[PDB]
C-alpha cells in the first residue's frame, strides 16, 4: 500500500539542505509542447516575438544548455514553491510581514548572482500570462517529504501518494512524531458566505486567478477550505467575480443585427430550392438574391480570452472544526511561519476545468 | 474508517420500527455528516425556509449538497449504517428496486427525484417528516423531461414514447425559480459560440446534400435535422471568408476545442454525478422490478 | 522484498601525518591535441544583421571546412546539437583558444614557459590588505620578479577591464555550460577562501580536492553530466605554469637525419632547438 | 546503542614537543590551543525481490500430503538460504573495498611534506625564504616527471627513499596504542595494497620471506550499558563512556623483516574482485596543458649570421 | 473465497507455444464477468446486415466496462493467473511496456483504444481470435490529440469536398518532447477509419453545431456593430446530452515506478495500479 | 481515545525494554485514572 | 575519417560502381573463361 518515486535534482537551482522535513513539493514539466503550442495559443490578438524573446532569455539566462531546453531528463524536477508563493504574495493587502519573512530569505538563499535571474523569471511569466498560453496544465500534487539525502549534486528525492503523518514514527530526532508544516499565507476568505455551522468532509480548492488587465496580469496561488461540490462553487465562483469578468470582457474586446428570415420559415408556402440545387443549372444564379445579412467576423474573433477560473479539486481533510494555528520558531536566528498540519490523509484526482461564466 | 452514527429518540418506538422493517433494504440520505445525525434535517428543512414547498428545484439542490448513504439490515440493539467514503465493503447492502423497468449491469445509473409518478407518503405522528425514496430513471428519460421543461419555459417565456409504451404527464411550470438560471446559462451557452468555424461548416453544406444523395442515410437524418438544413439553404453567406489568420494557425482547431469544452461543461451541470455503478453476482442479471437487487461497491 | 539498512560511523585518531601513498605508472592515453573549431557564432544579441544573401554564403564557406555546425533551418534557439560523426583512432578533439598577442617575444621566456594568465599571483600575504592581490594582478606599473627590467608581458594582450575580464574571464553571466569551454576559467576568479589555525592545512586543501570540469567520453567536450563519480588532479592548475611541449620552427632538425649520438648548436643562422622539459624521450618511441 | 552522538570526539591529553634555546631570550610560559573535528557516516542498502511462487508454496500447511510439495519447500529454503549466503558474502567484499581510502586527498605526503622539514626550520618563512621555497617547487615538480619510473631498473634507490622519509615520520599516540605482535616482539606497521605484479616484482628483489606467524584473536566482544548509566544519560540527553582513566576461521598471514621497519604486504587480485561489477579502486587521473606558439620572430635584426 | 484461472491448452503446436510464451508478456484483455468470454468477439461483427458492421463504438464501450488481467508463466500441468479487479490485490505486477509515447509518474493516466491508422495486435491462423491492446495516454494530452485529430479530419474533408484546393501551411506540424519525433497527418491514403467509422459521429456533431449557431444567430446578439419549431432543438438537445454521457471519463489507471529510468521505450520495467 | 497510543505501542537490548516498561506503566496510571473518572462520574 | 583535411583516398574506385567494381568486384564475374583467383575477390568483399 505504500509507493515511492525517486526523483533527480540540482544544487544550482535547489538547496535541499535549508528546506526540512515536512515540505510539500510540486513536480514540473518541460515545456516541450507547449513551446511549439505558443504560436497557436497567442493567436493574431498580440505578436509571438515577445515570447520568443522571453524563452532566449530564460534559456540564456538558465544553466547547462546542452541537457534543457528540448527535454526535462537531466533538470531540476522538484521546484521550491517558498518563492514563487513570495512573489505571488504581492497583491494581497498584507506585505507587512512578507517584507520581513522576505528581508531575511534573500539575504541568505539569494544574493551572489540571482536579481537578474529572478527579473527573468518575473518578467517570463507575465509576458507567458499576458500572452494566455495557460501554463498551469503542468502543476500536480505529491505527498510530504520527510526523507532528503544528497552526497554531490545529486538529491534522492522521494515522496509518497497518502501521507503517514500518524503511523510513520521514524523517531530519528528528540521528537516522538513527525508532523508537516506548510505556510497559508495565500488563503483566500471565502467564510464571508459559510461563517455559520458547517463541519465535515471539506474540499480544497486549488485555484488560479487569471486577470486580463493592463500591464497587471499575473497568476497567484490561492486556498480554500469549504465543504462544497464542483456545482455550487462553480456558481459561485461565477456570480461572485462579476466585476472582475466585466472589466476582463470590457478590456479583451479589441475590436450585427437581427434577421426576419425565422418568421419566414415558419410560415407555410416557403420558398424551397431542393431540385434545381440537385440539378445545379442554378448553382450560384439561385443564390444571388438571397440574404446577406452583410455578416461581419471582426466584432469578436476569439471569446476564450476571459477566462478567469482555474480551480482544481485537490486536498480532502475530515477532521471537525478545522482551525489553523500558527506558533512561532527559529532555525539558527530567522523565524519561520508554520503552521502544524499533521495526522490528516489526503487523495483524488486532478480536475483542471476553465470557466468563463 | 470513520461512519456517521444514527440516535434513537426516546418515547417513540413502534410506527418507524414497523415501518423500518417494511422498508429492509431501503436507504436515506443525509445532509450534514457529523458525530450524531438527527431526523428533522431531511424533508422539512428541505421544504421550509421557502415560504411555498416546491417540488423540482429544491429537491434537486438537496441531492446535489447530499451524499451517498447506504443502510444495512437493522437489528433490534442499535441502528448500522455506512458510508460510501470508505473502501471496505461488506455484503448485506443491498437496496431495492423501485423502477417498473428492469435493469441491467453495464449502465452508470445517476440519482434523480421522482417526477413521473411522484412517491408515496408515509405520515409519522412522532416527529412529523416524510421519506423520499431514490429512483433509477434512465439518464434519457431525466434528459428528455428536462429538455421538454425548458421547451416549454421558452414557449411560455406532454407525452413520451419509450419501446411504444406512452403515458400522460404532468406539467412543470408552476415554479419559475430555475427557469431564469436556465434562461442565463443557456444564453451563456450560446454567447460562448460566436466562433468563426460554424460559417466553414456551413460553406460544405451543398457538398454534403450532393454527396448525400446516394449514401442512404437521409431517411434517418430527416427527423433530427429538419429546420437546420432549411435554414442553411435560405442564406448566401459569404463562401470565401478573407484570410487574416489562416497562414499562421489553424482556426478551425480552436474552435472545435471551445465546442468539445462547452458541451463537456454543459453535460457536466445538467447530468451532475451519479452515486455509485450496480453489479449482481451468482444469478443472471435480469432482475424482476420490485425485488432484492444486489448492490456492491466497484 | 526484504531491505535490511544498518548505520554505521567511523571516527579518527590521526591528526598528524599517517597516509602514506607513493605511485608510479603510466596507462594507455585517452585524449590528445584537437583541431575542432569555436562556436562564435553563438552570442545571442550584438550588431545587427541584415545582408541575409552574403551571411547564408558566410555560414556555407565556414560549414564547407567539415567543423561543427548547425542544422539547415540554423536552430539558433534550443540545444541542439550536431550529430557525432565517426573518428580514427587518434585520441580526443579538443577546443583550442586564440590570444592575440604582439609578434615580438623573448626566447628565453618561451623556453622557461609562459603563464596564460599574464602575471602571478599569491594569496599567502595573510590577509594584509583586500586590494593587494588584485593590485599585483593588475597593477602593470611595478618591476616583476621574473624580469629585471620589464613588468608585463603581451602588452596587446594583458588588460584590467577591457579585453582580459572582458573576453578570457567571462562576466555579466556569459561563461555558461557551453561545450567550448575555457580550460584556463578555472583559476581567473580567486573567489572567497577559508581561514584555518596553520598554514599547512590551508596549503594542502588549496593543492588538494578538485573536482573534474569535464568529460572525455564524448570528442565535442561535453559538460560533466550530473551524478558521474570520478577522480581526477590538476598540478598545474595552481602552479600558473605550462612547460611548452618538444616543439620546432623546422622539423629537419627535429628528425635527427644523423641519428647515433646528439650534439648541441651555441649560435647558428636560423635553426634552434629546445630541450623538453620532460625527460619522457626513452619511453615508447616518438 | 547509539542514536544521537552529535559527532562525539574522544578526550585525551597530547602535548606536541618543542626545542629549547635558552639564548636571548627571558622566562616564557607554556601556551596551547584546542581543536575539534567532525565524524562523517555512511551507510549501506540491500535488496533480494523475489516472485509470488515461494510464498504460494510455503502457504499451504500441506494441503494435499504428499512428498512433491515438500521437495519443492526443501528446495525453495536451500535456494533461498544460497542465495542470503551469496549477498552476505558480496556485501563483506564491498564493505571491505570500501573499506581502503578514507584519506586519498591528502595520501601522498612527499611533494607536500618534504620541503616543509627539508627547508622551513619552524614554518615562519619571510619574502626570501617564500620565494626559495616556490622555487624549489617548481624545480622539483618541473624536473621530477617520471624519473624513478625510467630508473626503475636500478634497485638503489630505496636507501635513500628511506632516508628522506626517516626526517619525516613522527611517533604516533601512546595512551591507545593497542596492538597484537608477533611472537618475535616486534610490533607491525599497517597494511599495504598493491597489484599482484608489484608484490611479485617486490617478493623477488628485496622481500624475503622470513616469519611465521597467523592469529585471529576475538577480543572485541560486545560492550553493555547498565540500567542506571543508560537512565542517568538518556535524561540530560549527553551519552558518557568509559570512566575508567581513575588516574573459527583461519586465513595465513607472515610478515617480512626490511630492517627498521615492519610491513606486511597483502595483495589479493585473484582471490577476490572477480566476476564483480564494481570497478578496480585506486585508479586516479592527471591533467596537463601546453602552450605552443605561431608566427614568432625575433625583435632584433642582427642574429643571422 | 476463490479464484478464475484461464485454460492451459495442452500439447499444442510448437509455433502456438512459442507466440504464446513471445506474447506473454503483452496484457490480456480479461475474460467475461460470469464464466468465459470466447465467442464475444466472433458475435460483434455477426450484424453486417449487407455493409460495414459499426464495430468502434461497441469494442470501445466493451474496453471501457471491462478490467484487465495479468498473465504469468507457463507450467506444463498446472497454470497460474493473478487478477486484482474482484479478487484479491497482488504485491506489485510487472507489465512490459506497451504505449510508444512518453510517461511521467506520477500523474493521473487514462486508456483509450486507438482507431486511426494500425494498432499492434496478435492473431493465429488457427484460432482465429485476435486481440487489441488499448493505448494509455494521459487524459490531458488524449485531449488535444483527439481535438487534433477532429481537426485534420474535418480539413480533409473540407478539401476532398471543396474540389478546389485549401490546404494553408501555417508552419511545422512536428510535436517534440523528450527527444522523440512525432508526425501526424504524414499521408492521405489508405485512410481506413478516417471516414469509415467516425464519419456518422463528426457529422453529427457538425449539424449540431450548425444549427445551434444559426439558432443564437438568429435573435441573441444585440450589442454588435403550423410549426412550433421546438422539436429540432428538442432533439438537438438529446444528442447533445447522449453524446456528453457516452464521451464518459476512464481514469482509474496510475503509473508509479520505484527507481526506474528516466526515459521510457516498448520493453522496460514498468508497474501497474489503480487508485 | 485509545488507538493513538495502542498503535505507537504495537508500531513502535536494555533501551528499548525500559521504554516499553515506562509505556506499559503511563498505560497502566492512564487506565486506573480513567476508571476513577467513570466512577466517579457514575456515582 | 583518417585525414579530415583531405576528402577520400583514390577517387576514382571509392564509389562502389567503379570500373574494378564493374570487372570484378567480389560477386560479379562477368568473364567467360578468365583465369581469376581468390585475390582478385577478397580484396573487396571482406564476408560479413
Amino acid at each position: 500500500t505504500t509507493q515511492l518515486i525517486q526523483q533527480v535534482s540540482l544544487t544550482d537551482f535547489f538547496r535541499p539542505d535549508i528546506e526540512h522535513a515536512g515540505s510539500i513539493v510540486l513536480i514540473l514539466r518541460h515545456p516541450s509542447d507547449m513551446i511549439g503550442e505558443a504560436n497557436t495559443l497567442t493567436q493574431a490578438g498580440r505578436d509571438p516575438d515577445v515570447l520568443l524573446e522571453g524563452l532566449r532569455n530564460l534559456f540564456n539566462a538558465c544553466t547547462a544548455p546542452w541537457t534543457v531546453g528540448e527535454g526535462g531528463g537531466l533538470r531540476a524536477y522538484v521546484t521550491s514553491l517558498s518563492f514563487i508563493a513570495a512573489c505571488r504574495a504581492e497583491e494581497y493587502t498584507d506585505k507587512q510581514a512578507a517584507d520581513a519573512n522576505r528581508t531575511a530569505i534573500v539575504s541568505a538563499y539569494g544574493c551572489s548572482r540571482m536579481e537578474t535571474r529572478l527579473i527573468r523569471f518575473s518578467e517570463c511569466l507575465r509576458a507567458m500570462v499576458q500572452c494566455h498560453v495557460f501554463p498551469h496544465r503542468f502543476i500536480s500534487f505529491f505527498g510530504s517529504l520527510l526523507e532528503y539525502t544528497i552526497q554531490d549534486n545529486l538529491c534522492n528525492i522521494t515522496a509518497v501518494a497518502k501521507g503517514p503523518q500518524e503511523a510513520a514514527r521514524t523517531d530519528k530526532t528528540s521528537t516522538r512524531r513527525v508532523t508537516a508544516n506548510i505556510p497559508a499565507c495565500v488563503f483566500w476568505d471565502v467564510d464571508k458566505d459559510l461563517h455559520l455551522s458547517a463541519d465535515g468532509l471539506k474540499h480544497v480548492f486549488l485555484v488560479f486567478v487569471y486577470t486580463q488587465r493592463r500591464q497587471r496580469e499575473g497568476v497567484r496561488l490561492h486556498l480554500a477550505l469549504s465543504q462544497l461540490n464542483e456545482q455550487c462553487f462553480g456558481r459561485g465562483i461565477g456570480f461572485l467575480l462579476g466585476r472582475i469578468r466585466a472589466e476582463n470582457a470590457a478590456w479583451g474586446t479589441e475590436g450585427t443585427r437581427a434577421l426576419p428570415l425565422v418568421q419566414l420559415s415558419n410560415d407555410p408556402t416557403s420558398p424551397r430550392c431542393s431540385i434545381g440545387e440537385i440539378t445545379g443549372v442554378n448553382w450560384n444564379l439561385a443564390r444571388q438574391r438571397l440574404y446577406q445579412w452583410t455578416g461581419d467576423f471582426r466584432g469578436l474573433p476569439t471569446q476564450l480570452s476571459c477566462m478567469y477560473a482555474a480551480y482544481t479539486l485537490i486536498g480532502t481533510i475530515p477532521s471537525e472544526s478545522v482551525r489553523y494555528t500558527r506558533r512561532m520558531e527559529r532555525f539558527g536566528g530567522y523565524n519561520v511561519p508554520t503552521i502544524w498540519l499533521e495526522g490528516v490523509v489526503w487523495g483524488g484526482t486532478n480536475t483542471w476545468n476553465e470557466c468563463y461564466y | 474508517p470513520f461512519e456517521i452514527e444514527v440516535l434513537l429518540p426516546g418515547e417513540l418506538s413502534p410506527a418507524e420500527t414497523s415501518a423500518l422493517q417494511k422498508c429492509e433494504g431501503k436507504i436515506i440520505t443525509f445532509s450534514t455528516l457529523r458525530h450524531r445525525a438527527s431526523l428533522v434535517d431531511i424533508a422539512l428543512s428541505s421544504y421550509y425556509i421557502n415560504g411555498a414547498p416546491p417540488d423540482t428545484l429544491s429537491l434537486l439542490e438537496a441531492y446535489r449538497m447530499r451524499f451517498a448513504a447506504v443502510i444495512t439490515r437493522v437489528i433490534p440493539g442499535k441502528l448500522l449504517a455506512h458510508a460510501i467514503g470508505v473502501g471496505t465493503p461488506t455484503p448485506g447492502l443491498f437496496i431495492q428496486n423501485t423502477s417498473p423497468v428492469d435493469l441491467c449491469n453495464g449502465d452508470y445509473i445517476c440519482l434523480l427525484p421522482p417526477v413521473f409518478g411522484s412517491a408515496d407518503s408515509i405520515r409519522l405522528d412522532s416527529v412529523g417528516l416524510e421519506i423520499v425514496f431514490p429512483l433509477t430513471i434512465p439518464q434519457t428519460l431525466m434528459r428528455e423531461i428536462i429538455a421538454k421543461v425548458v421547451a416549454r419555459a421558452v414557449e411560455r417565456t406532454d407525452v413520451i414514447c419509450y419501446n411504444g409504451r406512452r403515458y400522460e404527464l404532468e406539467t412543470n411550470l408552476q415554479h419559475r425559480d430555475g427557469s431564469d438560471a436556465a434562461i442565463r446559462t443557456l444564453v451563456l451557452n450560446l454567447m460562448f459560440s460566436i466562433n468563426e468555424g460554424c460559417l466553414l461548416l456551413l460553406a460544405l453544406i451543398p457538398t454534403l446534400l450532393v454527396q448525400g444523395a446516394h449514401d442512404g442515410y437521409v431517411n434517418l437524418l430527416i427527423q433530427t435535422a429538419n429546420c437546420v438544413r432549411e435554414t442553411g439553404q435560405l442564406i448566401n453567406i459569404p463562401p470565401m471568408p478573407r484570410i487574416q489568420d489562416g497562414h499562421r494557425r489553424f482556426p478551425i482547431y480552436e474552435t472545435i476545442s471551445s465546442w468539445i469544452s462547452t458541451s463537456s461543461r454543459l453535460g457536466d451541470t445538467l447530468g451532475t454525478r451519479a452515486i455509485l455503478r450496480v453489479c449482481v453476482f451468482d444469478g443472471p442479471s435480469t432482475v424482476h422490478p420490485g425485488d432484492r437487487t444486489a448492490v456492491i461497491q466497484v | 522484498n526484504f531491505t535490511l539498512t544498518q548505520p554505521r560511523a567511523h571516527v579518527d585518531l590521526g591528526v598528524g601525518y599517517t597516509a602514506v601513498c607513493a605511485t608510479a605508472a603510466l596507462r594507455c592515453p585517452l585524449t590528445d591535441m584537437g583541431n575542432t573549431a569555436q562556436n562564435l557564432f553563438f552570442s545571442r544579441g550584438g550588431v545587427p544583421m541584415l545582408h541575409d544573401n552574403v551571411t547564408e554564403s558566410l555560414r556555407r564557406i565556414t560549414a564547407s571546412g567539415g567543423r561543427l555546425n548547425p542544422t539547415e533551418p540554423l536552430p539558433i534557439f534550443g540545444g541542439l546539437r550536431p550529430a557525432t560523426s565517426a573518428g580514427i583512432a587518434r585520441g580526443q578533439a579538443s577546443v583550442c583558444e586564440f590570444v592575440a598577442m604582439p609578434v615580438s617575444t623573448d626566447l628565453q621566456y618561451f623556453r622557461t614557459a609562459c603563464n596564460p594568465r599574464g602575471r602571478a599571483s599569491g594569496m599567502l600575504y595573510m590577509g594584509d590588505r583586500d586590494a593587494d592581490i588584485e593590485a599585483i594582478m593588475f597593477d602593470h606599473t611595478q618591476s616583476d620578479v621574473a624580469y629585471t627590467d620589464r613588468a608585463t608581458l603581451n602588452p596587446w594582450a594583458s588588460q584590467k577591464h577591457s579585453y582580459g575580464d572582458r573576453l578570457y574571464n567571462g562576466t555579466y553571466n556569459l561563461t555558461g555550460a557551453s561545450p567550448i569551454y575555457s580550460p584556463c576559467f578555472k583559476f581567473f576568479t580567486p573567489a572567497e577562501v577559508n581561514t584555518n589555525c596553520n598554514t599547512l592545512d590551508r596549503l594542502l586543501m588549496e593543492a588538494k580536492a578538485v573536482a573534474s570540469q569535464s568529460s572525455t567520453d564524448t570528442e565535442y567536450q561535453f559538460k560533466r553530466p550530473p551524478g558521474s563519480t570520478e577522480m581526477t588532479q590538476d598540478p598545474c592548475g595552481l602552479f600558473q605554469e605550462a612547460y611548452p611541449p618538444l616543439c620546432s620552427s623546422d622539423a629537419a632538425m627535429l628528425r635527427t637525419a644523423h641519428a647515433g649520438e646528439t650534439g648541441a648548436d651555441e649560435v647558428h643562422l636560423a635553426q634552434y632547438l629546445i630541450r623538453d622539459a620532460s625527460p619522457l624521450r626513452g619511453c615508447l618511441p616518438l | 546503542e547509539l542514536a544521537y552522538v552529535r559527532d562525539g570526539v574522544i578526550q585525551f591529553e597530547v602535548q606536541q614537543p618543542m626545542i629549547a634555546r635558552d639564548g636571548p631570550h627571558p622566562v616564557d610560559q607554556p601556551v596551547h590551543n584546542y581543536m575539534v573535528k567532525r565524524i562523517h557516516k555512511r551507510s549501506l542498502s540491500a535488496a533480494f525481490a523475489i516472485a509470488s511462487e515461494a510464498l504460494s508454496l510455503l502457504s499451504n500447511t500441506y494441503v494435499d500430503g504428499t512428498e512433491i510439495d515438500s521437495s519443492l519447500r526443501i528446495r525453495a529454503i536451500q535456494q533461498m538460504a544460497r542465495n542470503l549466503r551469496t549477498v552476505l558474502d558480496s556485501f563483506e567484499r564491498g564493505t571491505a573495498d570500501q573499506l581502503l581510502g578514507v584519506l586519498l586527498e591528502k595520501a601522498p605526503p612527499l611533494s607536500l611534506l618534504s620541503p616543509i622539514n627539508k627547508f622551513q626550520p619552524e614554518g615562519h618563512l619571510n619574502r626570501v625564504a617564500r620565494a626559495a621555497l616556490l622555487s624549489d617547487l617548481k624545480r622539483r615538480v618541473c624536473a621530477d616527471m617520471f624519473f624513478m619510473t625510467r630508473h626503475a631498473r636500478e634497485p638503489r634507490l630505496i636507501s635513500a627513499y628511506l632516508s628522506d622519509m626517516v626526517s619525516c615520520t613522527q611517533p604516533s599516540v601512546m595512551v591507545s596504542r593497542i596492538t597484537h605482535t608477533n611472537t618475535r616482539g616486534r610490533q607491525v606497521d599497517g597494511v599495504l595494497v598493491t597489484t599482484a605484479t608489484l608484490k611479485r616484482q617486490l617478493l623477488q628483489g628485496i622481500l624475503q620471506i622470513d616469519d611465521t606467524a597467523a592469529d585471529v584473536p576475538v577480543t572485541y566482544g560486545e560492550m553493555v550499558l547498565q540500567g542506571t548509566n543508560l537512565v542517568t544519560a538518556l535524561v540530560m540527553g549527553k551519552a558518557v563512556r568509559g570512566m575508567d582513566d581513575v588516574a573459527n576461521a583461519r586465513v595465513p598471514a607472515d610478515l617480512v623483516i626490511v630492517g627498521d621497519k615492519l610491513v606486511f604486504l597483502e595483495a589479493l587480485e585473484r582471490r577476490v574482485y572477480q566476476a564483480t561489477r564494481v570497478a578496480y579502486p585506486l585508479i586516479g587521473n592527471i591533467d596537463i596543458t601546453f602552450i605552443m606558439p605561431m608566427g614568432v620572430f625575433q625583435a632584433n635584426s642582427m642574429d643571422r649570421y
